């Protein structure tokens, strides 16, 4: 049930949670519970189903935001 | 026991004194090996910082890595012949 | 079967289907030998090994970076 | 059909050493009996001055086709894979990026990527998320 | 001893020749071409690479002073 | 043993252990393919996102 991007994590909370650098983005807030759930459940496909779906959907919204940006960038490039 | 470096420079001796030139040669060798010892200690800090920090190693170990990359060119054995046989100021 | 010339060719690995008459006796000795210092490998490994990510606290490393700065 | 390997002289002159046509022993009929069956050699057969290049221990000589044909076929193959690459590049037939490539906050994670201060931001920063 | 090796005359003739190639060597145009390549041409090529980059490669702890990745993307359409 | 001339080769008399083991492993694979396909045919083929239950 993720409708829009969550609030961004602070720099310190990223360091505390040892988030991978490539995944320090808008969805890093939803990654902290998932990596916490993944470790407890031995990463088994059936354990943390809901927390995994929520984070996947967040990256989908971050992706669609980047889809919108490129259309915006092209409009400035087309009209300049 | 633990012997010590007889701090003696080529600039303060007469080379015709056989024992004094021997000390300046030894003195320069022992100061370079200590700098090699210090460099290895700094590299030990870099390795422990890298292992513990994980993905935070870029930020956490930044100044340790910077110092190791600066000390590496000159914290190595250079010998005593180079400075014994050359006067930099001339 | 064939002729293996086993009269004088006795390599450490056996030479053409060699199983000595007292193989059961030797097998137990080797199995005892293998097991004995296989535990020795375990005893040494548990004493000598360590976790390189827990040797230094994160607070100790912050001082290192500032001091080396 | 069957041809000799390269760098095999057609003549030589080494004093009284017997002069013989070079025979690549790898091609000998293997269903004949020999005094040296593995090497396909009979005892006291004269050796060419470069027999080490014309026996079993020399590298295997493949002769299904001539070297030029094999080299022509070899170039023909990879030429197609380069024409296929060049047609697409010049025509630009590869698709465009469907989204603006990933960007990151904190000046593109510059601090997390070993940047010291503001002078070295773009040196270490990833792509910067201009939208806060 | 008991002559444990079956001596082969053709082997002996071949081996004796390989040891004595120097007797029949002629400093003709073919030999001169190979002598020039191996003892003049190739040493000169390495000779000019050694002194060209003598002290020109300070590669100990060499730093990166230039970015690797591009900041902005420009489409091709 | 004796060789019978001209006689054709019928279907072999394979030991039941070999046949049943082979059909258990093959049936195990087919079951898994069908079991996974049922719950993932939309996710696999891009016809539905994994979170769109
Ligand atoms: C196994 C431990 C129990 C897992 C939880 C029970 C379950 O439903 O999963 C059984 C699992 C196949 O189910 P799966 O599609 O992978 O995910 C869960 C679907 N509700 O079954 C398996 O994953 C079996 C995997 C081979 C053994
Ligand atoms: C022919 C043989 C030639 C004989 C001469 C060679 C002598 C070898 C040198 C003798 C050293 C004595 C010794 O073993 O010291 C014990 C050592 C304790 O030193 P310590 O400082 O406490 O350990 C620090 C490790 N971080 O403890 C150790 O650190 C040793 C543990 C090292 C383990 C490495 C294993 C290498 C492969 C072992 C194969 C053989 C062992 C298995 C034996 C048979 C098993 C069936
Ligand atoms: C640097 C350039 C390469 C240097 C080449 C040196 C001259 C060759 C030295 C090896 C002499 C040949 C030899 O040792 O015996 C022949 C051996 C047999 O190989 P072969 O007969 O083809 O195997 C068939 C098995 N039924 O043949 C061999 O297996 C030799 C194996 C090759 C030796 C290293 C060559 C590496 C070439 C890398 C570049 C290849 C192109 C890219
Ligand atoms: C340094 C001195 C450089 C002297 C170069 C000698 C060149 C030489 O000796 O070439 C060999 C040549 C014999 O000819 P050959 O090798 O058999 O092949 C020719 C086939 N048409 O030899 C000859 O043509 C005969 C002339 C030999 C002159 C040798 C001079 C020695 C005096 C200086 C020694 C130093
Ligand atoms: C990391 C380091 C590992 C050290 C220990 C490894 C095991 C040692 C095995 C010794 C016994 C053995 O293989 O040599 C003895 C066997 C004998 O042949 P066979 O099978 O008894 O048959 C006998 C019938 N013949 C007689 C026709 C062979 O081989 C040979 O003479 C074959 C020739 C190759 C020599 C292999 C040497 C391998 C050394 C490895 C180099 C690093
Ligand atoms: C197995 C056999 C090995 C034999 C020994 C191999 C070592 C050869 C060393 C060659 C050095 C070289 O090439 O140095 C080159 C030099 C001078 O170069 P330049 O261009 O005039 O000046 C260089 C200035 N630049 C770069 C600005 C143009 O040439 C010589 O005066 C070589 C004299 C001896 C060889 C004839």
């Amino acid at each position: 049930g993720v409708s829009e991007l969550p609030e961004l994590l602070s720099h310190e909370e990223m360091k505390q949670n040892k988030i991978p650098l490539a995944y320090r983005d808008r969805c890093a807030r939803l990654l902290v519970p998932l990596n916490k759930c993944r470790k407890e459940g031995w990463y088994m496909p059936w354990n943390c189903v809901q927390e995994r779906h929520d984070y996947e959907q967040c990256q989908y919204l971050d992706f669609k935001r980047r889809v919108k940006e490129l259309e915006e960038i092209k409009k400035q490039r087309d009209a300049a | 026991d633990h012997v010590r470096s007889p701090n003696v420079s080529f600039d303060d001796i007469d080379y015709n004194n056989s024992q004094d030139l021997h000390n300046a040669q030894e003195s320069l060798l022992r100061e370079q090996w200590i700098r090699v010892s210090a460099l290895k200690v700094c590299r030990k800090a870099l390795e422990s910082c890298y292992k513990t920090s994980g993905p935070n190693h870029y930020e956490d170990c930044r100044e340790i890595a910077e110092k190791y990359l600066n000390m590496l060119p000159d914290h190595r054995i250079q010998g005593f012949l180079g400075y014994q046989k050359n006067d930099p100021s001339k | 079967h064939h002729i293996h010339t086993p009269s004088y060719i006795k390599p450490p690995t056996g030479g053409w289907n060699f199983t000595p008459a007292n193989w059961k006796q030797n097998t137990v000795l080797v199995l005892v030998g293998f097991t004995a210092c296989c535990v020795g490998l375990y005893k040494l490994g548990e004493a000598g090994s360590y976790n390189p990510k827990l040797k230094y606290k994160e607070e100790e490393l912050s001082r290192w970076n500032q001091s080396a700065k | 059909k069957s041809f000799l390997p390269h760098f095999i002289p057609k003549n030589y002159s080494y004093g009284d050493y017997p002069r013989l046509k070079p025979e690549n022993l790898q091609k000998r009929d293997p269903y004949l009996k020999y005094d040296d069956q593995a090497n396909k050699r009979n005892f006291n057969e004269p050796l060419h001055p470069q027999q080490d290049d014309l026996d079993m221990w020399a590298p295997d000589h493949f002769d299904f086709v001539q070297d030029s044909i094999a080299l022509k076929w070899f170039g023909t193959f990879f030429g197609v894979l380069a024409v296929f690459s060049s047609v697409i590049y010049i025509g630009g037939l590869y698709p465009e990026k469907p989204a603006n490539p990933r960007n990151y906050p904190f000046s593109g994670l510059a601090k997390d990527l070993g940047a010291s201060s503001e002078e070295d931001t773009l040196l270490y920063a990833a792509k910067i998320d201009k939208s806060i | 001893g008991p002559h444990l090796l079956r001596e082969d005359a053709s082997f002996q003739r071949y081996g004796q020749l390989r040891d004595n190639l120097a007797t029949y060597w002629k400093f003709n145009r073919k030999a001169a071409r190979n002598v020039f390549i191996f003892l003049v041409a190739v040493p000169a090529g390495l000779g000019y690479l050694a002194y060209n980059y003598e002290g020109k490669t300070p590669f100990v702890g060499k730093r990166r002073t230039e970015p690797i990745f591009e900041q902005d993307y420009v489409p091709r359409k | 043993f004796k060789y019978v001339r001209g006689a054709i080769v019928p279907k072999p008399k394979v030991h039941p252990g070999y046949v049943i083991t082979s059909k258990f492993l093959g049936g195990l694979m087919w079951f898994w393919i069908f079991y996974r396909a049922k719950q993932d045919y939309p996710v696999w083929f891009g016809l539905k996102h994994p979170w769109e239950h």
